RNA sequence: CGGGGAAUCAGGGUUCGAUUCCGGAGAGGGAGCCUGAGAAACGGCUACCACAUCCAAGGAAGGCAGCAGGCGCGCAAAUUACCCACUCCCGACCCGGGGAGGUAGUGACGAAAAAUAACAAUACAGGACUCUUUCGAGGCCCUGUAAUUGGAAUGAGUCCACUUUAAAUCCUUUAACGAGGAUCCAUUGGAGGGCAAGUCUGGUGCCAGCAGCCGCGGUAAUUCCAGCUCCAAUAGCGUAUAUUAAAGUUGCUGCAGUUAAAAAGCUCGUAGUUGGAUCUCUAGCGUUUACUUUGAAAAAAUUAGAGUGUUCAAAGCAGGCCGCCUGGAUA
RNA sequence: UACCUGGUUGAUCCUGCCAGUAGCAUAUGCUUGUCUCAAAGAUUAAGCCAUGCAUGUCUAAGUACGCACGGCCGGUACAGUGAAACUGCGAAUGGCUCAUUAAAUCAGUUAUGGUUCCUUUGGUCGCUCGUACUUGGAUAACUGUGGUAAUUCUAGAGCUAAUACA
């Protein structure tokens, strides 16, 4: 068609916010921002059908336009601004702080945070170029552009940022024996630790991660992220410790419980 | 069922009791319905294009008018003119205000049938003073006579004298005294010979402000046509009259008298009703039963719509919608499925009172004459008219003239009206044609209709479809006659005259006198006795010298006569002799063929030589 | 474009010959001994029974060590055991194939208020619950055909409002009672 | 003859007396005999039946469940 | 228009997919362009072609394949309704607007649940079970074509009050009324065979008609028009027509070709298809594929399928415990 | 539920089709008590349309000398609500329909290292060596005179704004 669309319809709509059919015809729309319209998440999802807080839309523009809610130490009022993964969105009047961070299944979780963990957050650096004098620059998936990095900050390492600053605290390198998390594909939400990676020259590299509870899968490169350095994370994790535990004791905890 | 059907009819009873009982009183009176009448080309429109003061009259296509109408003055517009010549009584409450309805008056089409809708409070007629009384004003007032309705009288052409100083928007008698005395003499003559021509006709007439005593009298009203004198003294003498005459009948109340007066069909609209709104308060999504051909409809109205005040249902105009509306009035209502309806009938409004049937065969008693005389079981001619009236007016014209009539249709033509019309095509040639007054031709049925054998009469001055059908009637007549000839051989019984001047053979002339029937050229003749010998197809009949086209019942024709190519040609002495009888050769096919389509230059009390021959040659 | 479901279902399979004696009086049989109104709810009951045996028939052909067999197998013994048509002895796939329509029919809370005797007879019960006599829990049901809980049987109780256990006179009981 | 296409076919009425409630120069839905446009056990060349006429079904007619429209 | 899909179905298949999600296209037919980040835009403009509105005849103004509605076309399809409250979109904007969309009306396209009675007491030249060899004996269990007898239960309708809703409606809830031909009445097709059900009685007389097919009607019609009775499915059941299975009657699985329909009159021959044994790793390789097994990638909805008493079900994505513990799998 | 049954003969066994049987969709007939869910001018004509409505918009924050309102305080440039108009943005989304279209559309897979991109979100914005304590002219709105039968037609005259135009 001629220009951008502008609307979205409901059953369109990525399948981790978990919309119902009948509720209307168009969903959110996630607008433009930081993170893409297919891997983000709009506030009113977060506050409306996650956090259980507005009922209908207008009591969710009525939360944000009074300027309660902060995405990363910044006061946004857009209820469709789309917050993806490692955004630690702050409501500074209930004094309750989150982390976006997928679950197992493959989802954004209402995970929450300890006000003093909610200063800082990890980024994985999309690019490293340099321009204008050579004060060379970097690009993170979260589309924060830093100038003066790290000389030992190459591309797919990661680097955790200080939210009140924009400079970088510490960085992990992307090496073998590192705690990474999936952020695409089946495997989406499963924590576990780098084996190796093997270089497909024209292609995508694929790389092979083993769990914890010694279940070994293979991710595409662009689908993962490091968490910690070796093994110890740099985040605290959902519930679950990222473990995959299949249907059959899924079932037998689920028996278990009752 | 039956018990809802009996509290039914005793709820309708308490309704229309309470309906009666209610009866408001005191003043606060209905709008009367003025009707006018005239001949053909008196001036009964376009005067009310003057009363309110419309600038399009001619915009017609013809000096003749096809259709009812109501242009609904209401007071502001009486006031107006009012004030020009101030009378009486300076903004009277008492004055519901004016309802003018125009009637088209013909010859043909008598008059719309008329039947004029009744419901004629005060009827004007145009008198016309140059022509003086016309055929239709006599048989106009005999209609109005029929049913005891008061009525008054107005000339129109009093300024076309030549001579009359036209001073227009001033009083008659002033405009009259302010002329030369021997034109008032003349004028006086004319009127008193008016007021002869009326008490002759069991009136008794007189001129508008002697007496009056209008309870015997009427009041005839000198008005000029063009420049409008005598338009305030009109509508002066009609409100008077109204005031006066018609102080109950025209009570504010709350019965249920909205009647059906005009069929139409609107493009984008359906099939519109106008309606003359008189009593009853009948609301937007409220049920109606309009009494339609083949039997009552239930419609929905889907709104209300009224013409501009001051302006006619003529020309389409920016028709207002209006949810709701008063019963003083004439508006147009739509809905769906009102295809096949009746004009000139009472139309009932229901609420929610589960079905109020059976008030149909208590209306259609005698004013069975109308389109349901339909014979669709046998052949005819189909028919397509703008409004209901002008298809009425088609129908009756088609009963006067002997046509079978098929199928009717109210709109435009289309490919299934040309369908139908070729369905007949089969049947009778003559008989597959659309005879379409004022409707738009569709391309596609005008192409349908070219490439099959379907002839379509379109005009918008009914003169032409009358004029165009009769022409077609007789050039079918001449195409039948000519090509198909010397089939109806005729017949035909020969004396011999003897002792006249005989050629032999090739040709054979021959000096007869006819005995039986008469005898034209190209009828086969034959002897009996003789066995059956023939001379086939006689060349020319010759009196003397000149040639004639028929025998006179004994003349002395010397015919001459060349017998068809056979073996060999019949002989005078050898074969037939001077006491032999000449009989001309009629057949089944012959005597089948001159049976039909063979009734006007067919013999007048000779039949019976046909049944005396046929016997004689065994049919 | 309308935020409404198209999801709808057939729930009962006509018959290949529709005039076949030896079927028609099995079929009676059935109505009879449950007192069903009609042989759609025949159908219906030969439909789920025969759409159970397929999921049983099409699960069968996997290898016993496959972790979807097992799964999916474990769940339909467990729904089947809940529902009340088999015991936890007899609770292998195998036997999934030996079930009949009269194991079904005998669950429905008709039958089940028959066979505790509540109603004095199969077409009582019907009428009983459709009139809003009988409640399983504290809910009360007018479904003849509400397929009845192994762990729900030991309570069907009379709908306390009703005039048969509540204790509240009718519209007959009344009208004699004022005319009494 | 039909309207769409306006050609002439040949209809065999159903029911007993039926031909009496029909009129020349009427209007008719017609409908296939059964056999997929194919003729009948006895009536030869004929491949159509009317099921209603004059806007009335022919089985109303037959059963006087309706009158024809006058 | 193409896909996601739909109907049918052993396995293989055949047929449909204008139609709610994705992509494409066009605003009567073509063509040209202004503005703008984005248009060759039509609820923007300019011209021509076809239709057509007003008119003082000088000129002016057109685009429903948006929502209603009308005409036409035809076998074939709803209201000129109410509201931005929900789902979202647009704007300088918490505040305005939206025939997107929501809610009613018409709606036997189709799908799920489910009324039209149940129980008790009387007599059977009724049935079974016990006694007597038979006749003839019972609160052990069944039975109907009784308009016989009896109170008990009740939704359909009528109509308070709520609740529901933007405001209403429907539903659920609940005062009052409401069942003895419970006349508060179940229809649509059949009763020779296929194929479940009558060689019963009037009528007609190869006429009228029935009959998908075979056939029935010509004076005792098991088949026509009726009465009575019975069968089938049942709030539904006929009829026509496109299509699927039946059709192993399109055959890959899987059909035929002496006589049933069928092998060219005969041989050569290019393309096409098919083709005889045999051979036991040093950051680059090893002769390269097809084949087979594994891995990542692959939109939801749909379909299969886990969990969950919508009062059950078709559904829905909810819910459950005395502020809490959950789910929104999986293939 | 991997299914068959009638029909060529005096009878038989076949080949073979016609007929029956069930499902699904469009129409249509007769019938129609309760309740939930629910398709619906696609086929023929992407044929033609009266009428009404479907795209508009302001915050403390671009331009307020409309008394349209009353309010201070009375020497306070501008108390405030705010019509109108200039300015900014939107109107290229949505909705409808299926005429066109046969390696085209479209689907799965890859490429832009060969390109543009309003908006959002980050980075950048005294890095340049050469009246400023704020420069210039107009035009709407408003007032006043008009033309044409006519349209959301507009000419002439008198003032006045900027985040318009310089
Ligand atoms: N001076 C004058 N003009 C007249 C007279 N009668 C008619 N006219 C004029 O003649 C013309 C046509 O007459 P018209 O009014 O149409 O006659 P009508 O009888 O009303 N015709 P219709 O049948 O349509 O109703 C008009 O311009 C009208 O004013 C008359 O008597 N005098």
């Amino acid at each position: 068609a001629r220009g951008p669309k502008k609307h979205l319809k409901r059953v369109a709509a990525p399948k981790h916010w978990m919309l119902d059919k009948l509720t209307g015809v168009f969903a959110p729309r996630p607008s433009t921002g930081p993170h893409k319209l297919r891997e983000c998440l709009p506030l009113i999802i977060f506050l409306r059908n996650r956090l259980k807080y507005a009922l209908t839309g207008d009591e969710v523009k009525k939360i944000c336009m009074q300027r309660f809610i902060k995405i990363d130490g910044k006061v946004r009022t857009d209820i469709t601004y789309p917050a993806g993964f490692m955004d630690v969105i702050s409501i500074d009047k209930t004094g309750e702080n989150f982390r976006l961070i997928y679950d197992t299944k493959g989802r954004f979780a209402v995970h929450r945070i300890t006000p003093e963990e909610a200063k800082y957050k990890l980024c994985k650096v999309r690019k490293i170029f340099v321009g204008t004098k050579g004060i060379p620059h970097l690009v993170t998936h979260d589309a924060r552009t830093i100038r003066y990095p790290d000389p030992l900050i190459k591309v797919n390492d990661t680097i955790q940022i200080d939210l009140e600053t924009g400079k970088i605290t510490d960085f992990i390198k992307f090496d073998t024996g590192n705690l990474c998390m999936v952020t695409g594909g089946a495997n989406l939400g499963r924590i576990g630790v780098i084996t190796n990676r093997e270089r497909h020259p024209g292609s995508f590299d694929v790389v092979h991660v083993k769990d914890a509870n010694g279940n070994s899968f293979a991710t595409r490169l662009s689908n993962i992220f490091v968490i910690g350095k070796g093994n110890k994370p740099w985040i605290s994790l959902p519930r679950g410790k990222g473990i995959r535990l299949t249907i059959a004791e899924e079932r037998d905890k689920r028996l278990a419980a009752k | 069922e039956e018990r809802a059907y009996d509290k039914a009819k005793r709820r309708i009873e308490k309704r229309r009791l309470e309906h009666s009982k209610n009866v408001t009183e005191k003043d606060k009176l209905r709008a009367p319905i003025i009707c006018v009448l005239g001949h053909v080309d008196t001036g009964k429109t376009k005067i009310l294009d003057k009363l309110r003061h419309t600038h399009v009259q001619d915009g017609e296509a013809g000096g003749i008018t096809q259709q009812i109408g109501a242009t609904n003055v209401p007071l502001e517009a009486i006031n107006e003119q009012t004030k020009m010549i101030k009378n009486f009584d300076r903004e009277n409450v008492r004055i519901p205000g004016m309802l003018i309805i125009d009637t088209p008056g013909h010859e043909s089409f008598s008059n719309l049938r008329n039947r004029g809708s009744s419901l004629c409070d005060i009827a004007i007629l145009v008198v016309d003073i140059m022509h003086g009384l016309e055929p239709q004003t006599i048989e106009s007032i005999n209609l109005l006579k029929s049913k005891k309705c008061p009525f008054i009288v107005a000339l129109n052409k009093i300024d076309r004298l030549y001579d009359w100083k036209k001073s227009p928007d001033s009083d008659v008698a002033a405009t009259l005294k302010k002329q030369k005395k021997n034109t008032k003499d003349e004028f006086e003559e004319r009127a008193k010979a008016i007021i002869v021509e009326f008490a002759q006709q069991g009136l008794n007439a007189a001129l508008f402000y002697e007496n009056k005593d209008p309870r015997t009298f009427v009041s005839l009203v000198p008005t000029s046509a063009h420049t409008g004198d005598g338009m305030g003294s009109l509508i002066y003498l009609l409100v008077e009259l109204t005031q006066t005459m018609l102080s109950k009948r025209l009570a504010h109340c709350e019965e249920l008298r909205a009647q059906v007066m005009e069929v139409k069909a609107l493009p984008g609209m359906g099939t519109t009703i106008d309606v003359i709104l008189i009593n009853g308060r009948l609301k937007e999504g409220d049920t109606i039963i309009v009494p339609g051909v083949e039997g009552p409809i239930v419609t929905q109205i889907r709104g209300l719509l009224t013409p501009p005040p001051m302006k006619e249902l003529r020309v389409k105009n920016q028709y207002e919608k209006h949810k709701e509306v008063e019963a003083a009035q004439g508006v147009k209502i739509l809905g769906k499925d009102l295809e096949k309806t009746l004009a000139g009938l009472p139309l009932l409004v229901a609420y929610k009172e589960d079905e109020i049937p059976v008030l149909k065969d208590e209306l259609i008693h005698e004013l069975k004459q109308t389109l349901n005389a339909i014979k669709l079981e046998e052949k005819g001619v189909y028919v397509q008219a703008s409004t209901l009236g002008s298809l009425e007016a088609l129908l009756e014209f088609l009963k006067t003239s002997e046509v079978p009539y098929a199928g009717i249709n109210i709109g435009p033509v289309h490919k299934k009206d040309v369908m139908k019309a070729s369905v007949m095509l089969e049947h009778d040639p003559q008989y597959a044609v659309i005879l379409a007054f004022d409707v738009r031709i569709e391309r596609d049925a005008q192409e349908m209709a070219d490439s099959l054998g379907v002839r379509i009469f379109s005009a918008e001055i009914i003169y032409h479809l009358f004029d165009a059908f009769t022409k077609y009637r007789q050039d079918y007549k001449k195409q039948k006659q000519e090509e198909f000839k010397h089939i109806a051989v005729f017949p035909c019984k020969i004396k011999i005259l003897p002792q006249y001047i005989f050629n032999s053979r090739d040709p054979i002339v021959m000096g007869v006198t006819v005995e039986a029937g008469q005898v034209k050229q190209g009828t086969p003749m034959c002897v009996p006795s003789k066995n059956f010998v023939d001379i086939g197809i006689v060349t020319s009949i010759e009196i003397n010298h000149k040639q004639v086209d028929v025998a006179k019942k004994g003349q002395e024709v010397c015919v001459k006569i060349e017998p068809i190519p056979g073996e060999s040609p019949k002989m005078f002495g050898r074969h037939f002799e001077a006491t032999d009888i000449l009989v001309s050769k009629i057949s089944r096919q012959s005597i089948d063929a001159l049976k039909d389509w063979f009734r006007d230059e067919m013999q007048k009390s000779d039949w019976q030589l046909i049944v005396e021959l046929k016997k004689v040659f065994e049919i | 474009p309308v935020a409404r479901s198209w999801v709808c279902r057939k729930t009962y399979v006509t018959p290949r010959r529709p005039f076949e004696k030896s079927r028609l009086d099995q079929e009676l049989k059935l109505i009879g001994e449950y007192g069903l109104r009609n042989k759609r709810e025949v159908w219906r009951v030969k439909f789920t029974l025969a759409k159970i045996r397929k999921a049983a028939r099409e699960l069968l052909t996997l290898d016993e060590k496959d972790p979807r067999r097992l799964f999916e197998g474990n769940a339909l013994l467990r729904r089947l055991v809940r529902i009340g048509v088999l015991d936890e002895g007899k609770m292998k796939l195998d036997y999934i194939l030996g079930l009949k329509i009269e194991d079904f029919l005998e669950r429905r809370l008709q039958t089940q208020v028959f066979k505790l005797g509540l109603a004095k007879s199969i077409h009582h019960a019907r009428v009983l619950i459709r009139q809003r006599h009988i409640r399983v829990r504290k809910q009360v049901v007018n479904i003849p055909s509400f397929i009845v809980r192994l762990d729900s049987q030991k309570h069907i109780d009379f709908s306390l409002r009703s005039p048969y256990g509540g204790g509240r006179p009718g519209r007959v009981k009344r009208k004699n009672a004022k005319k009494g | 003859q039909l309207i769409k296409n306006g050609k002439k076919i040949t209809a065999f009425v159903p029911n007993d007396g039926c031909l009496n409630f029909i009129e020349e120069n009427d209007e008719v839905l017609v409908a296939g005999f059964g056999r997929k446009g194919h003729a009948v056990g006895d009536i030869p060349g004929v491949r159509f039946k009317v099921v209603k006429v004059a806007n009335v079904s022919l089985l109303a007619l037959y059963k006087g469940k309706k009158e024809r429209p006058r």
